RNA sequence: GUUCUUUGUAAAGUGCCUUCGAAGAGUCGAGUUGUUUGGGAAUGCAGCUCUAAGUGGGUGGUAAAUUCCAUCUAAAGCUAA
RNA sequence: UUGACCUCAAAUCAGGUAGGAGUACCCGCUGAACUUAAGCAUAUCAAUAAGCGGAGGAAAAGAAACCAACCGGGAUUGCCUUAGUAACGGCGAGUGAAGCGGCAAAAGCUCAAAUUUGAAAUCUGGUACCUUCGGUGCCCGAGUUGUAAUUUGGAGAGGG
């Protein structure tokens, strides 16, 4: 939700409804660095999930 | 588009076995790609009309597409791209509620 | 060469050729084509008719080539023809195995007709011929054949 | 300063032209720096004919489409139909040009013919091989000359059918200058209430 | 990917989110200083198709630039010449306000080299440009073929001598009929047409 | 030329069929102003205002509408003689 | 309270870089008037002198949003021509290119926009060693707001 150029991720929202890709805005590009072992991701997506 | 082989008159010039060389992959430089098309779509549903296009709009649906034109030629520069938008503000305008 | 100029003659003669009352001073007429209008006006009418104002319509971007079209007059009509072969083309004027002659190959674009030709049949291929050129060609017994 | 029956001159020396004089003193020089580069040239490259396979080219604009000329390189299609990639050719010596295109049958079967006859009078050396000395020969214009088409033949029979060509360059010309109204007169003519 | 949305997100400059973005921003950028250091592109797939690369020695700067007319420098608009050349006010300084902004930031940033540069806001005082720069000092350009043509000293003040994209938009260097007076330089042009040649056997 | 090298089941090129084929935005373009050009209902340049499209866009040296055609592919970049 | 992130700072922090000179030639900005027009204001001088910014051994231009209208040429530059011409101009004084053609030299190309996603495969720096215009290992860091490979329209990519 802090992606500084906010354009890089405002077609997100809706590019996932028009793809129907569940998606949420969560708090934190830092955390989602933290998630891929990064400073900051902005962005963060699971395709395949183990059983 | 085949020589008379004179010198003069309307298909003017001499007759050559003609080869029709292959397509250059220029000349498609304004293609279709399906891609673009998508992109473009979602970008037209992100960010609305601008301000030009919805007086357009609105002069397309009370005053006439002919007034509607004449905007668009002053806003834009030039006949053939206040046509083309002209064109897309009544596409959209039908695309709307009005389907 | 200077030694045979009027100049080394002047060589001791005040005014150098130039005269004593009017001297060679510096423009006494105005620089270039001043007064072509106003003081030079008779010069300009004579010897220099139509040089002021406008004639005609303009060409904006004229390109030479469109209008390249040399022209050849039948009077020659033979030159094309190397000397060589020119006699025995001369002699035995048949309608068959006539000369065959590019004007264009030889950089003409129109034949005219100005001169006479013998009596020889002569396959001309040009870009353009004139009436009396075409007539004397086939009066010659020749053909004209357009090329281009 | 109109003085007497001269011609107008237009002689364009108003600015400080002579601050801008080019005098050629160097052209003897510059030959002969020409000719020493080439020697050079010629020396440096592998044994090599000092320039590219030029293709055989048609000259536009009809004071000179009537003539033939090399052209800057062959065509895409003419190096494939020869048989060779343009990568390969650009590297054992053909000039190939992207931007020319094949409209005309005969200057592309010249083309390809010329590319065939460079191939068969070249010899390219292996990579890694011997490579004996071959002889340079310094212009492969010189070795493949290019010649102007024959069109016609010496002589000929007479075949006049009472064409009148200068009636026929003049109906030409009508026909061209009324095509448009006559085209306009046709499309109102064939109105059908 | 997303700089294909970021493309044609950038041209609907007249929608609300846009207008919105460069209110916000355009103040942003009025507050900071004259010629700062931005930390990122601001319009990163503009940077990308100018050249930028995310990469150690490749730098951004945002310029503000007064916009308007050149004004004659004349005191009390007094030209001391002929009619023709007594405009003061109506003189547009036949070179870009881009060309200024990369100017100014080459001339503060000297050990670096203009690349390029973008547009990326504007409002009636100021014009406001990004100009991506290249460290040809760093390793990572002289190294990295791709760009280590710009660490050649022949390039030194390209954005000074107009061999950046404005640059050579505003010396006219394209080709064809509509630019015979600038092909190959105007001045060079000029030179050709009003030198007089003379050989040695004369023609 | 010669010697250690052996690169590498790595890289590259070519035929056939199929699905595609992303190609640069306050930019092009337009108006106006100034300057400039041989460029003349406006050659380029620049300021301000407007501001595109994708079978599109620019050009085709007389402004405009309509209909075709031809030719290239801008708004990013390097390069010896 | 701790640990990040973003942005912004500081250090005589580690390593670098810029200035200035020269300036014949070169790339731009700015910019006259004397002068010619037998006066003079548009014009001319001149897109020049002066002023300013920036390079190199050459610079710049350069591989077509070119020229053409052809039977089509095919990056750029330069010479001979085109041509004192088309055209511009108180259509006055004056000014004034370009296509083709011959020739010199020739050379072609690469990024952005593509999911590597079964693996950031990329790079600066420090340090140690070495056969040191660099290589190898390790360690930080840069980088997913995108660094490699792959593609540049002439194409090319994905499958078989
Ligand atoms: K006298
Ligand atoms: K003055
Ligand atoms: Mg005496
Ligand atoms: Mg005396
Ligand atoms: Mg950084
Ligand atoms: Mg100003
Ligand atoms: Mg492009
Ligand atoms: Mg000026
Ligand atoms: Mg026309
Ligand atoms: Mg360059
Ligand atoms: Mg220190
Ligand atoms: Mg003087
Ligand atoms: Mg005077
Ligand atoms: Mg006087
Ligand atoms: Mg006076
Ligand atoms: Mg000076
Ligand atoms: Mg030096
Ligand atoms: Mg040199
Ligand atoms: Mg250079
Ligand atoms: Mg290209
Ligand atoms: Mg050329
Ligand atoms: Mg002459
Ligand atoms: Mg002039
Ligand atoms: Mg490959």
């Amino acid at each position: 939700n802090d992606v500084d150029p906010i354009e890089l991720v405002v077609f997100l929202p809706a590019l996932c409804k028009k793809m129907g890709v569940p998606y949420a805005i969560v708090k934190g590009k830092a955390r989602l660095g933290t998630l891929v072992n990064q400073k900051t991701s902005a962005v963060a997506a699971l395709t395949e999930v183990r059983a | 588009t085949v020589k008379t082989g004179i010198a003069i008159g309307l298909n003017k010039g001499k007759k050559v076995t003609s080869m029709t060389p292959a397509p250059k992959i220029s000349y498609k430089k304004g293609a279709a790609s399906n891609r673009t098309k998508f992109v473009r779509s979602l970008v037209r549903e992100i960010a609305g009309l601008s301000p030009y296009e919805r007086r357009l709009i609105d002069l397309i649906r009370n005053s006439g597409e002919k007034r509607a034109r004449k905007v668009a030629k002053k806003r834009l520069g030039s006949f053939t791209r206040a046509k083309a938008k002209v064109e897309e503000m009544n596409n959209i305008i039908a695309a709307s509620r009005r389907h | 060469p200077s030694r045979f100029t009027k100049t080394r003659k002047h060589r001791g003669h005040v005014s150098a050729g130039k005269g004593r009352i009017g001297k060679h001073r510096k423009h006494p007429g105005g620089r270039g084509m001043a007064g072509g209008q106003h003081h030079h006006r008779i010069n300009m009418d004579k010897y220099h008719p139509g040089y002021f104002g406008k004639v005609g319509m303009r060409y904006f971007h004229k390109q030479q080539a469109h209008f390249w079209k040399p022209v050849l007059n039948l009077d020659k009509l033979w030159t094309l023809i190397p000397e060589d072969k020119r006699d025995q083309y001369l002699k035995s004027a048949s309608k068959e195995t006539a000369p065959v002659i590019d004007t264009l190959a030889a950089g003409y674009g129109k034949i005219l007709g100005k001169g006479r030709i013998p009596n020889v049949p002569v396959i001309v291929k040009a870009r353009f011929v004139s009436k009396l050129a075409e007539e004397k060609i086939r009066a010659a017994g020749g053909v004209v054949e357009l090329i281009a | 300063a109109i003085s007497k029956n001269l011609p107008i001159l237009k002689n364009h020396f108003r600015k400080h032209w002579q601050e801008r004089v080019k005098v050629h003193f160097d052209q003897a020089g510059k030959k002969v720096s020409r000719r020493n580069a080439r020697a050079t040239r010629a020396a440096k490259i592998a044994p090599r004919p000092l320039d590219l396979l030029r293709p055989v080219v048609r000259a536009p604009t009809v004071k000179y489409n009537r003539k033939v000329r090399a052209g800057r390189g062959f065509t895409l299609a003419e190096v494939k139909a020869a048989g060779l990639t343009a990568a390969y050719a650009r590297t054992i010596g053909i000039a190939v040009d992207h931007r020319r295109q094949n409209r005309n049958q005969e200057i592309f079967d010249a083309n390809v013919q010329r590319l065939k006859e460079y191939q068969s009078k070249i010899i390219v050396f292996p990579r890694n091989g011997k490579a004996p000395e071959a002889e340079q020969v310094l212009s492969a214009a010189a070795t493949f000359p290019i010649a102007q088409p024959a069109t016609d033949v010496e002589a000929r029979a007479v075949q006049d059918n009472g064409e009148s060509a200068f009636r026929t360059l003049r109906l030409a010309r009508s026909e061209k200058k009324f095509r448009g109204i006559r085209e306009k007169r046709a499309r109102e003519k064939a109105e059908a209430e | 990917g997303a700089y294909k949305y970021l493309e044609e997100l950038q041209r609907k400059k007249q929608s609300d989110v846009l207008r919105f973005l460069q209110r916000v921003r355009v103040w942003e950028y009025r507050q900071k200083n004259v010629i700062h250091r931005a930390a990122r592109p601001t319009r990163p797939d503009k940077a990308r198709r100018l050249g930028y690369k995310a990469k150690q020695g490749f730098v951004i700067y945002r310029v503000r630039v007064r916009r308007g007319n050149r004004k004659r420098p004349v005191p009390k608009g007094a030209t001391y010449g002929k009619p023709t050349n007594q405009g003061v006010n109506e003189l547009k300084y036949q070179r870009s306000l881009r060309a200024t902004a990369e100017e100014r930031v080459g001339r503060r940033a000297a050990n670096l080299r203009v690349l390029n540069s973008y547009w990326v806001n504007q409002d009636s005082t100021y014009k406001y440009f990004e100009v991506i720069l290249v460290d040809p000092q760093h390793k990572a350009i002289r190294r990295d073929a791709r760009y280590n043509w710009i660490c050649d000293p022949v390039h030194k003040h390209r954005e000074a001598r107009g061999l950046t994209a404005t640059g050579k938009k505003s010396r006219g260097i394209n080709k064809g009929h509509k630019f015979n007076n600038t092909k190959a330089g105007r001045r060079k042009t000029w030179k050709r047409q009003n030198t007089l040649s003379l050989w040695r056997y004369r023609k």
